[PDB]
Formats: structure tokens, C-alpha cells, sequence
DNA sequence: GCGAAAGACACAGATTTCTCCTTCGCATATAGGGATGCGAAGGAGAAATCTGTGTCTTTCGCAACCCTAAACC
């Protein structure tokens, strides 16, 4: 069943019937939801023309993982920026119809004298449903003007708005971006300075990760803990009755104040709305609730999965404030006493788990939603032991999200398949720097890091110090049968003096000398 | 003096100058026969640029009397020198640092194994953790070999005592197959299906596969010649 | 490189084109497929110059292209000549893509079809190239200039790293074979009897391998 | 220094920074406080009482040593610090620089991690901490 | 008369920066004591600039046209 045909069928069926409950139980709505649930959102292609330092480029994106490798002056970061622009438009239309997104500023156009405009082309695939978006901007004073094309994006966003309008537990895609400035964000220590209800539209405020989310993460954790305390308290319907009585008293006070203080009235209205939302949450609690204690243990266990050296995490109330307690070995520490690597790996996973939990209130296990995540400099503040295990944990904890990653280390590269590696090189074609993309020749999953450095990055895995020069000259002398020479003895004395006689390297050359000498003896006789 | 110091640190360039154009101004660097802008440099080059610039500025301002101000005395501490550096850059930073300023004392911490291969074994300390008398405390050790001029993985295995080869599931079949080839067993159906999996994941022409197949030919020729006479 | 054994001419569709047409771009896809079929048959699966693998054991395909030994602009009389065709890799820093942007005298180039390259070059264990001694001035000029134009003798990295890795990966077979030969000469046998057999076996085991000439040369020297 | 995460690689550098801070402060002016040890930096074990750092600086054949300490809470630390040696070096440098102009001074620098007068004549500052990835400020200075 | 796609117009509100307000500490010109006056840090609470939302504006190459000459709408 094609998604488009079901969408139009529901659209035409919607106009005739005016009763809402018939639509809410129609077979068309059920088919639309069923076909929308089992579809994987994923970008397909991307192209860039005259954007910043890039002249022309076309890139195809894998549906599971993609790694960009290479060094150059234009910088691999800019490609991620291009994708970030496109996704912003999709988010805006979901919030409200025909809301503007993010434009291309004039100073980002190429400064060459033979350019007039810059453009970005993207395509989004959803099973067999294809959409495309083009974003372009022309230089000042251009004879012809260019405009964006937003038919496909608005059409795709209309389906999400339509489904979310009738069912109150709809799921939405996830988009996020972690730049290299998160180290500063990960350095946040202490408050250095409480929403009653949390909705899925809260996260959609911004795309790029910044400092304020860490503060909000602490608040969310506190709320999650307090709700679980009620479950431990075994609160009965009397708590709901008391809340309803307090809501009625607040409504009576608001009515009295309405007669013979705009801020006070607004605060009273907000409090009444919060009480109504709490009452609706209590009503939803009878419908299997959500097991907030399970959510608390799910987030704690997911964080603990990346830190095997720690025992437990706890929230301790003291001095009229809440503090996080970390137990490592046989010691108790505060989050400000950790190293940089643990802070970064704590914040990244905490933010990802918070976003996924908030975005899918319906799913039994909310860590199986769809989305797209872009990460820059995956190997920040990590020792080689952790570098060889991050990928498996990332692609095993969240198995339905598409990752785009740039890296700089061969240890990370040796744990990914050769079909997900793209190498960027600069070619001075026709007296003009270009950008070409290539693939590794051989499979590099499971090989040593020397081979992954030689093939996946095209670099010599052996330095070129002066001692290596002495080694090469001596090896040439022995390999040329002319090892019996005064100069050879002079070089050999230096070699033994530096490396040492027990070194494994010297043994090989000595063996070569012995076999060659034998051959000479036999040939002479 | 600052410009000449930066030029001495990086000999791949020719000159650096500030140019006031008809409608703008920019800094121009010449390398080979190409003119480049200061803003076309990568993050690593900018980091090296500002590090050397600040070091030279301080050294010049601290020795106003010496004929060559780069011959002062002092101590410099660097933490995680390998931040935002391509592997080809990591293999030459130490020699330039220790050759531009030859009368200064350096204390450096690092994470990458590529940097280690260019450092002599006399000046490397390894921190471990052992428990003595029921109390866990840190200890300091030294490498057992000379790690100047060794390859990447030799330096990783010796200077850091970790595993250069990952523990992926795909490597398990390769290890099992090679072990089976040792105790002559390359006729069982289990070996045949493991060879099928290995040949499917890597390929016929993978160097590892060819090296594995080489042993079979060596044994076969061995018993052939042995039986011939 | 090695001495390429050119076979009887099989240009086929190349005969259809003539000088008046020129227009190398006008060649059809079927014509290119037929030419590649012949080139693969004659050349094996290795690059003409650097001997790097160009075709896998058939999604991504290794980049390859057709090269003319003589420049088209200066020697347009050989644009469609069969003897001027060659197959080259797509490496953007050596072989064909590097020959174009260089100034050289064509008359002083080594052609794999005419002369045997083994009389000039001699590879070593670590992957560098050594020019043989005793050659005339003209020969030394050709040997010294062909490496410079082809970028086949860099200071570090490039082709040398791959050649070294291939040799160190194939060193075990050489060590074992030379051990067997040494054992067989320590008991008693005819030198030419054992030598022919070991050489035949080694030659059989090194067919269709990357950089087969470097391992070839590294083999005789160790051999008694 | 080579090690894994959480193995005290940064602790050594911060220790040397505290050691050099007092020498620099005495160099600038006699009897000036340096930098102290934060309360949270003391060990969290039950039986700990105080923390101390000791150092030794060698100039040809001349030697000097310095020890700094702090107490957890109400315990009995090793009395007070020991700065007698550092004040002799500071006095020597002050005396040399007072009579003869354009003399020389030692250099002490520390390029830390993100975390977070001739110098005054042009633009520069006298601080021991400098941070990388600040290419804009160096560009404007140039 | 007015598709799609970017700006102008009107109305909130939010936030970092700064400028006025304690508080006691000092000081130095008059043989120690006391006093008129100024300097140092917190601690405000004010204000300019920026940002965000909702209603219009504009004017398409806009299924469905005739084929002889000139002028007008
Ligand atoms: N008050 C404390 N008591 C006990 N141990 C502490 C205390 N504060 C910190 N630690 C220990 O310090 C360790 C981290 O030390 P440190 O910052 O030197 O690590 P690092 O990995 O070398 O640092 P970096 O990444 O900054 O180079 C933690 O593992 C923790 O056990
Ligand atoms: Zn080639």
C-alpha cells in the first residue's frame, strides 16, 4: 500500500464526514498510522555548488553509518553545516505551517569573479516515498534572482501534522548536531546561577547542542526522580482528589481576582493549565501509566553501559539542594571531580537518551525511534582502548538512527566496514583545485591499525628520522653483497650504539648477512 | 624577529606578508609557487601558528640583550599535544619543537601512539595502578625497548601495552581458521564452512588470505619433495 | 614493469575509425568494452607502470583509463594506432595522470614493448630502486629520467610504502623456500636439478600478484 | 607521560603550576601570596588529614627546595609552608635586575586545556595560563 | 482578479551591561587625638539592543485563443 495513495484517500474522506469520532475510528486512519510506523526516514544524496570554498561536489550517504577521512583547507566541517541547513526547514514546517527556516547569508557565497549564485540540493527517502529540496541564494546586484523550492518539504510535513492532530501519542523524528564546542559545554560545573510539564515540542527549539541543555538535563532528572517517589509512596486516588480540590480552589481564586494584576492573572492561568495537565496525566496513569521508575532505571543503565569502571549513580538531597553522587571503586565523587573524557561521554549519552525518551511517549522501549545524528570529532579526549569500542556500543544501543561522523584516528577506522568510508582529496586539475572522493581498495574491518593507516588514510606508517636514514643506508649496503667494507663497519657501530644488539630489527639483518655469506661460500666453491 | 621565527619553524613556506588591496586587505603566504590566505589553513595549522607565535613573543620580550633571543632558559608544560592534528603532522612536531628552542625544558603529556615513535626511550614514563598491602596506588614504569624508529603498532604494543588488533567477531573466524591450519586439519567440513565465511567477508585477493593460503602450498611442496627422494 | 608480450593485432572497432573522424570522444561504449577486454587479456589485471591492481574479482570499481604512449597533440598520426594504447590506474599522483603535466623528450623514454626493463632497474628489500652500474651514458639517461617523469622513486610514502608492505608480507615464503634449498644442498644432489624445481614452484605460486617483479628480484638474490 | 584516563596525568601539571606560582609571585614582589589548594582537591579517604607538595630547583650547582601544605578540617597539618629557599632566589634576581638594566629572566609557561612594563607597553599580559584556538586575537595583534 | 515565496508593520519580553547606592576603611594635613574628605568592593536596579509572533503585499506565463492590411481601447 503506497503511503501517498492512503494519504489522499484519507484527505478526500475527511471532507465529507464532519463527525470526529468516525474519523478517529475509520479504517483509513488505521492504515495511515500502520504504514507510517514501519517506514525508515533517511537522507539519500547531497550536492554542493559554489558554497564557501567548495566549487562542485556530489555525495551519496549510507543508510547506517558514514565516515569522512582526509585533511584539506576547506575543512570537512562545512559539509555538515550544509546538511544542518536543510533539516532546519523540515523542523520549522512541523512547528507551524509555512514558517521560515534558515537562509544562506550573502558573505557565504564564493568570492570568485565568475560566480553568481550558490545552491544546495538534498533528497529524503522514506520507504518508496522520495522528496527533494533545493536552497539557493544569488549575489547582490545580480541580473536574475533565484528562489527556494519548498513543495516537497511542506507535503512531507503535512502528513506528520495530520497524524499528530488526531492521535495524542504520535512519534516524531529526531535531528541533532554535536560540534567541537561541546567540550566547553561539558566543562559546566555547578549551577553557577523547573517546568511542571514536558512536551515533545520542547526539544524542537534548536538543532545544535549548547550549554543550556545540560542545565535542563539536571532539571529533568530531578523531576523524573520525584515522580518515582510517588510510585514508592503508593499514592491512591485521594491524591488526585486533593489535586482536583486545589485546582477548583485556584479557579475560584482566579474568578474572584477577575472582578474588582495582569501578571498575576497570567500566572494563575498557567497554574490552572498545569493542574489540568497533571489531572490528565493522572487519568493516563490508569491506562497502564508509563512506569517512571522504569524510565529512571533505563537512563541510569544506559549511562552506566558506557562507564564500566563505576558501580552506581545516585541523587542525594542535602543542604536544601540535590547533588549527583558517583561511586567508583570504593570512593564517592561529585561530577565536577571527573576527567574530561568521562564528562564528555556522560553528557553526550545523557542528551541523546533524554531526546529519544521525550520524543516517543508511546513506544514501550523509546530507544528504538528514528532520526539522524551528526557528530564531529568523535575521538575527542579518548584513549586508544576506548576508541576501539565506541562504535559497537553506539550502533547497538540505538539501532535505528543514521549517523554521520568525521574522524582523525586509525584505531576508530579499523572497526568500520570498507563500504562506509569516503576519502577526500584535492586535485590541481586544469590549474584549479578540485575535490574528489575515493574508496579504500581492500576491506579494513579487523586488520591492524598500521594497515588501516596505510590504506584508509594514505600515509607512511614509519617516520623518517636520521636513524632511519642510517638504517636504510646499512640495509642497502648489506643487501648489495658489499657488506664487508670499512664504511659498513662505521655505520654498524652507530646502529648498534643506538638501537642495541638485542633489538629484533637487528636480528633480521644479521640473518640476511649469514645466509648471503653462505651463498657466497657455495658459489665460490 | 617574530616573522623570522615562524618562518624558521615551518620551512615549507617562502614568505608571509600583509597586503592592502583596492577594496580589502589580507595576509598572503607563498609556498612553492602558490599564494594562500591565512583563512585557508586547517585547525591544526592555526593551532601550531598561535602556539609558536606566543612562545616566540614571550622569548623575545624576555631576553632584550642577547644577540639571538632564542637561546633563553625556562620550562614549558603542554597537555595533550596531539589535539586536532592529522597523523602526518604528529610525526614531525617533536623534532621541530626541540630544534627551534634548544635550551628549554619541556614536559608533555600525550595520547597518540604516532607521537611516541619519535621519542627516545630515555624520556618516557608510564603510569600504572597496582594494589599493595590492600591499598591501590599508582606506579611509574619505563619501556623495555628502544621505540625511536619503530612502526606504529610496535610503538602502540610496547610504549602503551595495549592490543594493536581489535577483538571484532570477524577476526574470530580468522584466528580459528589459522589455528586449524596449524594442527593439519584443512579437510574437515567445519574448516570448509569457516573458509567460506572468511572468503566471503574478505575476498580472494586480500593479502591476509593469500598469506594464509601460502602455508598450504608450503606443506604440500614439503611432503612432495620429501617423498621424491 | 615487465616485458609485455604483444599479440596479433585485434583493434576491431578501432579499424572502423580513421584520421578524418579524429574525435577520440566519439568512441562508443561497446568499442571501449572490446578494447578493455583485449587489454585485460594481454596485460593481466595490473597497471602498466606501477603494477597496482586495477580490477577486482568481479559495487565500486577501481578507476582505470586508457593512455597513449606518445602525446596526442604532437603525434596525432598515432591517435588510433594499436601500438600506442595502454592501460593505466586512476592514481592522481603517478602514472598517466602525472605524465601529462611534465616536460620531457619523448625520444628518451623506455617502452615496455621494445626493451626489457630488467636490464636497468634493481629493486631492494625495503622498496627502493637502484640503477644498475656499467651502463652507457645514454642508458643511464633513460633510466634516470623515466623514474623522474613517472614519480616511481619518491623519498617516502607513495608507491614505496606499498612495495615494502607487499615484500614483508611475502617474505615468509622466500625464507621457507631458501631453507628447503639449503637443507637439500647439505645432503647431496645436482644443483641444476633442485634449482629448476624450486624455480618452477616459486614461479607457479607468484602468478597474478601485486608487484610480482619486486618479489621476483628479491627472490634470486637470496637463492644460492 | 603516557597513561589512560583518570590516572593523574593532569594532576602532575597542576602540581607544578602551583609550585611555580609562588616563585613568580615572589619574583614580581617580595612577600606576595601565590595560589592555594582548593578544598575539594584533597583526598576523600577516611584517614587523610592534610596534603603537601615538595619541589627542588637546581641552577648549575645551587639548589633550592619548597614545600606547600593544607589541612582538611581542623586537623594538625605540618605547621605552615617553607618558602625560605625561594625568597633567596627572588632576592638574587631582584638585586641583579635593580642595578643593571636589560637583564634576563627565566620563562615559565603552561598551555592548559579548555577547562574554564614591556608587556603592558604593546598589548601583552603577565599571566601563566594561555589557551590555544584563539587565532583571532593573535591575528589582530599581528 | 491574484499562485508561491520573502519583507514591511505593529507589539511584546528578555537579557547582559552598566551606573547609582551602601559601608567601613583609610589618610593626611593638623605631640597624640580627632575630623573632613576620598578611595574600595559588593549590591542594586535601570536601559538599550535584540529577538519572536501574527496580519498583509505582491502579481503568476495562470486545461478551454486565431492565423488579411491600418489606427484606438
Ligand atoms: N577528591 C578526590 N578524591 C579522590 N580521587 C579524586 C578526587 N578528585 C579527583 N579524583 C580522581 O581523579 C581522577 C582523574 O584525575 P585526572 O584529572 O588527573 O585524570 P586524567 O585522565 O589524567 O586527566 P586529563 O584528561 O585532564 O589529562 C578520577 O578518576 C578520580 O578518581
Ligand atoms: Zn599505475
Amino acid at each position: 500500500m503506497n503511503l501517498e495513495t492512503c494519504y489522499v484517500d484519507f484527505l478526500e474522506l475527511e471532507s465529507h464526514v464532519i463527525n470526529e469520532d468516525y474519523l478517529k475510528e475509520s479504517v483509513e486512519l488505521q492504515k495511515l498510522i500502520s504504514t507510517l510506523n514501519e517506514s525508515k526516514f533517511h537522507l539519500n544524496k547531497i550536492g554542493i555548488h559554489d558554497f564557501k570554498r567548495i566549487r562542485e561536489l556530489q555525495i551519496s550517504l549510507e543508510d547506517d553509518l558514514t565516515v569522512f577521512v582526509g585533511d584539506n583547507g576547506f575543512g570537512k566541517s562545512t559539509i555538515l553545516d550544509a546538511i544542518a541547513i536543510v533539516l532546519s526547514w523540515l523542523r520549522s514546517n512541523i512547528e507551524k505551517e509555512s514558517k521560515p527556516g534558515t537562509y544562506i547569508k550573502s558573505h557565504e557565497v564564493n568570492n570568485s569573479v565568475d560566480v553568481e549564485y550558490a545552491s544546495i540540493d538534498a533528497n529524503i527517502k522514506l520507504k518508496d516515498f522520495n522528496t527533494s529540496i533545493l536552497i539557493t541564494k544569488a549575489k547582490e546586484g545580480a541580473y536574475y534572482s533565484r528562489n527556494n523550492e519548498l513543495l516537497g518539504v511542506k507535503k512531507l510535513a503535512s502528513i506528520y501534522r495530520l497524524v499528530n492532530k488526531y492521535v495524542d501519542n504520535a512519534s516524531l523524528p529526531l535531528m541533532a548536531y554535536y560540534s567541537i564546542a561541546r567540550s566547553y559545554i561539558g566543562g559546566g560545573v555547578d549551577r553557577k546561577r523547573t517546568k511542571t510539564v514536558w512536551s515533545k515540542f520542547d526539544v524542537y527549539d534548536e538543532i545544535e547542542f549548547d550549554r543550556n541543555d545540560f542545565t535542563d538535563f539536571f532539571q529533568w532528572l530531578v523531576f523524573l526522580h520525584n515522580r518515582a517517589s510517588q510510585e514508592k509512596l503508593s499514592e491512591s486516588q485521594t491524591t488526585i482528589n486533593a489535586l482536583f480540590s486545589d485546582i477548583q480552589s485556584l479557579k475560584a481564586t482566579l474568578t474572584q481576582l477577575s472582578a474588582i494584576d495582569s501578571t498575576v492573572i497570567k500566572g494563575l492561568e498557567l497554574s490552572l493549565k498545569e493542574k489540568l495537565n497533571y489531572m490528565k496525566s493522572l487519568q493516563s496513569g490508569e491506562h497502564k501509566f508509563n512506569n517512571a521508575v522504569s524510565l529512571y532505571d533505563s537512563v541510569i543503565n544506559t549511562i552506566l553501559k558506557f562507564l564500566p569502571e563505576f558501580q552506581w549513580i545516585k541523587l542525594v538531597y542535602g543542604d536544601d539542594d540535590y547533588k549527583i553522587i558517583l561511586k567508583k571503586g570504593e570512593v564517592e565523587l561529585d561530577i565536577q571531580q571527573l576527567s574530561q573524557g568521562e564528562k564528555t561521554i556522560f553528557t553526550l549519552v545523557g542528551d541523546l537518551a533524554r531526546r529519544l525518551i521525550l520524543l516517543n511517549p508511546n513506544l514501550s522501549n523509546p530507544l528504538l525511534g528514528y532520526g539522524i545524528v551528526l557528530i564531529d570529532e568523535i575521538d575527542l579526549h579518548l584513549h586508544p582502548q576506548w576508541q576501539q569500542t565506541i562504535i559497537e556500543r553506539l550502533t547497538s544501543t540505538f539501532p535505528n538512527v543514521q549517523f554521520v561522523i568525521t574522524t582523525h584516528s586509525p584505531q576508530v577506522l579499523s572497526t568500520v566496514s570498507s563500504r562506509s568510508v569516503r576519502i577526500l582529496q584535492e586535485v590541481e586539475v586544469d590549474g584549479v583545485n578540485d575535490l574528489i572522493v575515493s574508496h579504500p581498495d581492500y576491506q579494513i574491518k579487523g586488520v591492524s591499525n598500521q594497515d588501516a593507516l596505510l590504506y584508509g588514510m594514505r600515509t607512511d606508517p614509519i617516520p623518517s628520522t636520521k636513524e632511519n636514514g642510517w638504517l636504510e643506508e646499512y640495509k642497502k649496503l648489506v643487501e648489495l653483497n658489499r657488506y664487508s667494507s670499512d664504511e659498513a663497519l662505521l655505520l654498524r657501530e652507530k646502529v648498534i650504539k643506538h638501537f642495541g644488539l638485542d633489538h629484533p630489527l637487528v636480528q633480521e639483518c644479521d640473518d640476511l648477512i649469514s645466509v648471503l655469506e653462505f651463498k657466497n661460500k657455495i658459489n665460490q666453491h | 624577529s617574530v616573522i623570522n621565527t615562524i618562518l624558521k619553524f615551518l620551512p615549507e613556506f617562502q614568505w608571509i606578508k600583509l597586503v592592502y588591496g583596492d577594496d580589502d586587505y589580507k595576509i598572503i603566504l607563498k609556498k612553492g609557487e602558490v599564494e594562500l590566505d591565512i583563512q585557508q589553513l586547517s585547525q591544526g595549522e592555526k593551532t601550531i601558528f598561535t602556539l609558536v607565535g606566543d612562545l616566540a613573543r614571550r622569548l623575545i620580550l624576555l631576553n632584550p640583550n642577547l644577540s639571538n633571543p632564542l637561546l633563553g632558559y625556562g620550562i614549558v608544560l603542554i597537555d595533550e599535544i596531539d589535539l586536532h592534528l592529522h597523523p602526518q603532522w604528529q610525526q614531525t612536531i617533536i623534532e621541530r619543537l626541540t630544534s627551534t628552542f634548544p635550551n628549554v625544558q619541556f614536559v608533555i603529556t600525550t595520547h597518540s601512539p604516532q607521537v611516541l615513535s619519535t621519542v627516545s626511550s630515555r624520556s618516557v614514563r608510564i603510569l600504572q595502578e597496582v594494589e599493595v598491602d590492600g591499598v591501590n596506588d599508582l606506579i611509574v614504569s619505563h619501556p623495555d625497548y628502544q621505540i625511536k624508529g619503530v612502526s606504529n603498532q610496535d610503538a602502540l604494543l610496547y610504549g602503551m601495552r595495549t592490543d594493536p588488533i581489535p577483538s571484532t567477531k570477524e577476526n574470530g573466524w580468522l584466528e580459528e581458521y589459522k589455528k586449524l591450519v596449524e594442527l593439519n586439519r584443512y579437510s574437515s567440513d567445519e574448516a570448509l564452512l569457516l573458509r567460506e565465511k572468511v572468503i566471503k567477508h574478505f575476498g580472494l585477493d586480500h593479502p591476509l588470505v593469500q598469506e594464509c593460503d601460502d602455508l598450504i602450498s608450503v606443506l604440500e611442496f614439503k611432503n612432495k619433495i620429501n617423498q621424491h627422494f | 614493469m615487465k616485458y609485455l608480450s604483444r599479440q596479433m593485432p585485434g583493434p576491431s572497432v578501432l579499424n572502423k575509425f580513421d584520421y578524418r573522424r579524429d574525435d577520440w570522444n566519439s568512441l562508443s561504449s561497446n568499442d571501449k568494452k572490446e578494447i578493455w577486454e583485449e587489454i585485460i587479456k594481454m596485460q593481466g589485471k595490473l597497471c602498466a607502470y606501477c603494477e597496482k591492481k586495477i580490477e577486482h574479482h568481479k559495487k565500486n570499481k577501481v578507476e582505470r583509463h586508457i593512455e597513449h604512449f606518445y602525446r596526442k597533440s604532437y603525434y596525432k598520426n598515432l591517435t588510433f594506432e594499436w601500438s600506442n594504447l595502454f592501460g593505466s590506474c586512476g592514481e592522481p599522483q603517478r602514472c598517466g595522470f602525472y605524465k601529462d603535466k611534465q616536460k620531457y623528450n619523448d625520444d628518451d623514454l623506455i617502452k615496455a614493448d621494445r626493451q626489457n626493463p630488467d636490464v636497468f632497474f634493481h629493486f631492494l628489500e625495503n622498496g627502493d630502486v637502484h640503477i644498475r652500474e656499467g651502463l652507457n651514458e645514454k642508458e643511464h639517461k633513460m633510466a634516470e629520467v623515466t623514474l623522474r617523469v613517472f614519480n616511481l622513486n619518491p623519498s617516502s610514502g607513495g608507491v614505496k610504502a606499498e612495495r615494502r608492505r607487499a615484500i614483508e608480507l611475502s617474505m615468509t615464503l622466500i625464507k621457507e623456500l631458501v631453507g628447503c634449498a639449503s637443507q637439500l644442498i647439505e645432503s647431496g644432489c645436482e644443483i641444476e636439478d633442485v634449482r629448476s624445481m624450486v624455480f618452477d614452484e616459486f614461479k607457479k605460486n607468484v602468478k597474478d600478484r601485486c608487484f610480482t617483479t619486486a618479489i621476483k628480484h628479491v627472490f634470486e638474490n637470496r637463492m644460492p
